[PDB]
């Protein structure tokens, strides 16, 4: 379509023409280099567990903001509700 | 690659009990099992080159099986595996065949244009890492 | 995979005594048990091949808990636990069959 | 060592996601708190008149 070549190379020597290459093994030779690699994973799982967590507080620490918030508007109008009553009382006080 | 020797090509709707070693972009070697259910698609049983096409290939199920193989652990091995493991389903299953649908869900059947066989459905069931302490790692974000 | 070999395929409504085993996303890996209440729906016995393509599975409570199995292991993968065991019923449900209501 | 600055780059690329999630999680945050710190003095003048 650079891009993908193709499906079928051709022996012309012969006829013999081959399709498809499965892959399904490809397994490193060295005994230390799969070890090291083993660390790889068992940190690209951490950083996705500290992405969770992380992720997880930020959204705890954004309900935290807004239910304090609507908390603050419940106070400032009880403070209000006070002083309409407040000052009728300093009337008659 | 070789047990059953039946003389008696089953075609009608059944499943390959298989399953595969893969390893994804992360590095973490993970081994999984298959469904494939599959058929033979035959559009002239009166036909005898295209009934005889049935037994081009010799051992169908392992072609199949073997052919499949290739497409998943290709296509999750240049995957991240705490996508892979969370959106599974998906891309294990889009990888097997079809380009798109509605960038989109590729379809629901790969032919096989040699013999006539056709998969319809690749269920998954064990997503399950081979390796313990990876197990034992991915036991910490859970909890 | 193989246990119960009856010739008299039971087509009327039955359920599958099943049981699945799956891992969420938060890695917190649960295993369930489903019912799947179930029958056969033929629009024509008279019919020799509607008939005879009931028997076109071979497997065909294998078939139906191994698809399903697939679907729901599949779904609930991409969903966190506390949501999932709070809101399991729905979402377990949607997951194997329809598109919405 | 071809393996372990791929591995570094892995999780330098993975900690400047969650160093940018960290950034706009924040301050998205921040116009909340602005928004609700708004809302207290729309109510607060009203209360400063009966006060």
């Amino acid at each position: 379509s650079l891009p993908k070549a193709r499906d079928q190379a051709v022996f012309p020597q012969n006829g013999l023409v081959v399709s498809s290459v499965d892959v399904q093994s490809v397994e490193p030779v060295d005994q230390r280099t799969r070890d090291a690699l083993q660390r790889s994973v068992q940190l690209a799982i951490e950083i996705t567990t500290n992405s969770q967590e992380a992720a997880a507080k930020h959204e705890a620490q954004r309900l935290e903001q807004e239910a304090r918030g609507r908390l603050e508007r419940q106070k400032i109008l009880d403070q209000s509700e006070a002083e309409k009553a407040r000052k009728e009382l300093l009337e008659l006080e | 690659p070789h047990a059953r020797r039946a003389l008696c090509l089953l075609l009608g709707p059944d499943f390959f009990t298989d399953v595969i070693t893969i390893e994804t972009a992360d590095h973490a070697r993970l081994q999984l099992q298959l469904a494939y259910n599959w058929h033979f698609e035959l559009k002239n049983r009166n036909d005898p080159a295209e009934a005889a096409k049935l037994f081009s290939v010799p051992d169908f199920v392992g072609d199949a099986c073997k052919a499949i193989a290739s497409r998943v652990r290709g296509a999750v091995a240049s995957v991240t595996f705490d996508d892979f493991h969370k959106n599974s389903a998906r891309i294990i299953r889009m990888a097997v065949f079809g380009f798109e649908m509605s960038l989109p869900k590729a379809r629901d059947q790969a032919v096989f244009p040699q013999n006539g066989l056709v998969v319809s459905s690749v269920d998954v069931q064990s997503v399950e890492p081979v390796d313990q302490r990876t197990r034992d790692a991915l036991q910490r974000s859970v909890q």
